């Protein structure tokens, strides 16, 4: 179960 | 209330997966609990 990364700093 | 680079972000699936900016890694546990 993987959670998706920042875009946005 | 979160570390630095931190984030508590609701995916549309309504799941808060917490985010750190900084070493681009990414966890649904909080460091907040602990």
């Amino acid at each position: 179960q993987i959670p998706p990364p920042y875009v946005e700093p | 209330f979160l570390p630095k680079g931190w984030e508590v972000r609701h995916a549309p699936n309504g799941r808060p997966f917490f985010i750190d900016h900084n070493t681009k890694t990414t966890t649904w546990e909080d460091p907040r609990l602990k």
